[PDB]
């Protein structure tokens, strides 16, 4: 559904600290539960860290950031918020917002593909 | 689910073709897709369910297997295809494998 996710710039963190990365998604129609987020680690490939599913309408967070991620949306403004807490160097990654195909067929612990990405926010634990 | 890809650089001429290699810890049948990630850009979505080209994806890019054996085929390679190739597969929710240089000499 064309979209343009553009997110805030890069961070630089001290260890203990909290960032706030936005994605202002512009074109077609927002769904919040379209754009989810991931992380990619220098030298590593991207980690998915959640998204807010639907039905529910509540955030998700993978394990690994389970008590330190917060995932909220504004639907007037088409803008998704990802909040991580507690930052170790080990946060030391590109944080992308990025939005998911829709499969024709959604099943028991399936995921998505992701088809349009945020440019990617650089954030930088001392 | 964890994906290993195969090799960790892969360096080769224009005009040469290229084949990256993905393998599953555990079968994902064709849940399988590949990113393009020129350098400081966010990755591109190359192929989706193992085979399926992408909207706007150039031919010379083709993706084959299923169950744990995937490959990403960049046939007739051209300067502007070096970027890191990462695999994702969907099936036991979301992983990625750990990327694949190609680098053009």
């Amino acid at each position: 559904e064309v979209q343009l996710l553009e997110q805030s710039g890069a961070e630089v963190k001290k260890p203990g600290s909290s960032v706030k990365v936005s994605c202002q998604v512009f074109g077609d129609t927002f769904s919040r539960y379209t754009i989810q987020w991931l992380r990619q680690a220098p030298g590593q490939g991207p980690e998915w860290m959640g998204n807010i599913i639907p039905v529910y309408n509540t955030p998700n967070y993978a394990q690994k950031f389970q008590g330190r991620l917060s995932i909220t949306a504004d639907d007037s403004t088409s803008t998704a918020y990802m909040e991580l807490s507690s930052l170790r160097s080990e946060d030391t990654a590109v944080y992308f917002c990025a939005r998911v195909v829709i499969p024709n067929a959604i099943r028991h612990t399936m995921g998505y593909y992701f088809d349009y990405w945020g440019q990617g926010t650089l954030v930088t634990v001392s | 689910a964890e994906l290993t890809q195969s090799p960790a650089t892969l360096s080769l001429s224009p005009g040469e073709r290229a084949t990256l290699s993905c393998r599953a810890s555990q079968s994902v049948n064709k849940y399988l897709a590949w990113y393009q990630q020129k350098p400081g850009q966010a990755p591109r979505l190359l192929i989706y369910d193992a085979s399926n080209r992408a909207t706007g994806i150039p031919a010379r890019f083709s993706g084959s297997g299923s169950g744990t054996d995937f490959t990403l085929t960049i046939s007739n390679l051209e300067p502007e295809d070096f970027a890191v190739y990462y695999c994702q597969q969907r099936s036991d929710w979301v992983t990625f494998g750990g990327g694949t240089k190609v680098e053009i000499k």
